[PDB]
């Protein structure tokens, strides 16, 4: 993808945001991979929207890209697991443990074992190393702090965290410039559409 | 504990 | 939203498609509501992706907008219900029946009753009016045919089914025209970016 | 049968 | 089975009751079929122990033996179904409806349909013919009243509802009589066990 | 309970068996606790009827009575757990692990941990110490062998494993002796029932 | 209504 | 391994 094409995506990102096409904005961020919206990410983490959190992340990194991303996905999936235990849904917890958390066992067996063991506790805060889990809201917040640090230090995100400074409606301004250019070609000069060049017979 | 840490 | 702004969305739709940002394309279609992608819709229906099918439709119509849309959502949810029965998941079927299909009971009590009754059959094809359900693939296909007819006749879609004919990369062409316009202002004329106007000192 | 039909 | 053998069962029933071998008492009642313990039945119905209620009944009658027994099983299974709906377990309700209640559909289609329809109500008391369901405790009690009437009128139970009047410990008395008879045979007369006849050398 | 009363139970056990009141036999064994039917136990274990296996055992011993009984219940519950894993029902497995197997964790933490860990394996035979699990049938058989040894060595069963040698129908013989004794009292001697003493006016 | 009744 | 053994 060109540097032109990349800048065009940013212009479109601005336009979509100004038009309040919110889901479209974040899909473009994700699919282009050009910009990671930390504000959006914090919002989805605070809301515990783990499926979207991972889907969004997938546009930027895979679990085994490097140690930062591994810990990012591990922390997220661990929190998802802990929340399942907290609502006393052990069936879902085991599902999470096997589907989502097992990939980390290779990289740390004893950690995966200790997390597995939480399944059999009446309240998983009985484990002194898991006794620091407060409630869901605080747990998400303290983890989000770590997630932000990890993402900001993750080399895969290094030029993707700050939106370019642009004047508002930059794409619309360029479009208007296009229409000026088209009209400037006419003689004798007296707009139907953006779809075809304008003309004055 | 699956843990890289950072500064 | 302006006619300008609407045309810009179509230009962006073309760009995203050319860049193969597929999810972003369909999110923009959905959120703008300017273009219903029938090809995309057929694809999601054939694949039985009912959650996305309804999410996508939601950008264009609600279940009670008119009688066409009511039948569209009814046919979709009925098929979702029938497929649940077909895989012998009666718990999911009842869930669908209560969550998704109940809204139609007001508009047709006896129909909702007859559909409810299918719950208790060993194979719901024992009902002679439901004996026309072949297999899942054929059932989706015959229904899709009806869905297309309903959508095409649905007044809410009347100028949203045909993509405007444009030259390829129309947005990129306009952008290039913008850069020509900016350079044309320079004197004495000798591009850094799209983000700020170009200049020649 | 929930059914509007069409032509 | 002899009239002797039948009377022996009653003697054993008395013994087991006096020894407070409670489960054994009711198993013998059930397997012999000689005595239906209404008090026990009321207790299991009040407690909503439907599995044991049907298991116990099975020693005395099958669902299609006659119209009384059909209504007995129907009323029980209907109450089991209604209670499932009441705790908002529609998955279990449908299970009950298909496994337990379907056998009655042949004998009454429209009744089975109307009961099926309760599945889709937010609270099944919205059906005016099911609006008489109070709470679980009262519903069990009013139904138990009907169950008692049905059982008492059911020809299959006609000599099984009243326990024979016996002196307490009749079996033990007969046993003691046996030991007296054995000793009376000895000469010159001077007990090891019940297992072999007593002797005095 | 008297030695008389105990012998009467054995006589009744014989009678019920001869009358083929099978469930009643085993309920009496269980509730009296006088005789543990190993043949019956083997049958229920081979059939994997774990609920009845434990219910039956409960008449003779509790899990923490001694080390033999602890291992008996542990082996049974472990097999129940392994079978759940084997049918890929991890939700049921965790349930078993928490409800039934947790009591053993105190007496052996590391064993309970290692068993817990099997939850996360795709096939639990990947653990080399659990690789000896063949199929369900063989696993039940090899375990049953151990169960028999444990029960036979368990001091709580020491006089409960061998049925007293009796002539067939000993209770009926004693009853007949009773009727002879009653008739022998009559003068001038010329049976209505077992319920009241016989008389000849 | 599945209903035999009685007296 | 929860294990008393025996002879
Ligand atoms: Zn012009
Ligand atoms: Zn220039
Ligand atoms: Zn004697
Ligand atoms: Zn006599």
């Amino acid at each position: 993808m060109s540097s032109l094409s990349r800048e065009l995506v940013f212009l479109i990102l601005q336009f979509l945001d100004e038009e309040k096409f919110k889901e479209t904005v974040h899909k473009l961020e994700q699919e282009s991979g050009f910009f990671f919206n930390m504000k959006y990410f914090e919002e989805k983490v605070h809301a515990g929207e783990w499926d979207e959190v991972e889907k969004y992340l997938s546009g930027f990194t895979k679990v085994d890209d490097n140690r930062y991303s591994m810990k990012i996905f591990f922390e997220i999936r661990k929190q998802k697991y802990l929340e399942a235990l907290d609502r006393h849904d052990r069936a879902k917890a085991v599902d999470i443990l096997v589907k989502d958390l097992k990939v980390f066992s290779t990289f740390n067996e004893e950690a995966y074992k200790e997390i597995t063991q939480l399944l059999t506790l009446e309240n998983f805060r009985e484990n002194e190393q898991a006794s620091k889990y407060g409630d869901t809201k605080s747990a998400r917040s303290i983890m989000l702090i770590e997630l932000k640090k990890l993402i900001e230090a993750n080399p895969l995100f290094r030029e993707k965290l700050v939106f370019p400074t642009l004047k508002a409606s930059r794409l619309r301004t360029l479009i208007n410039q296009s229409l000026n250019w088209q009209h400037q070609l006419c003689k004798n000069p007296r707009i139907k559409t953006l779809f075809t060049d304008h003309t004055c017979t | 504990d699956n843990l890289i840490y950072l500064d």
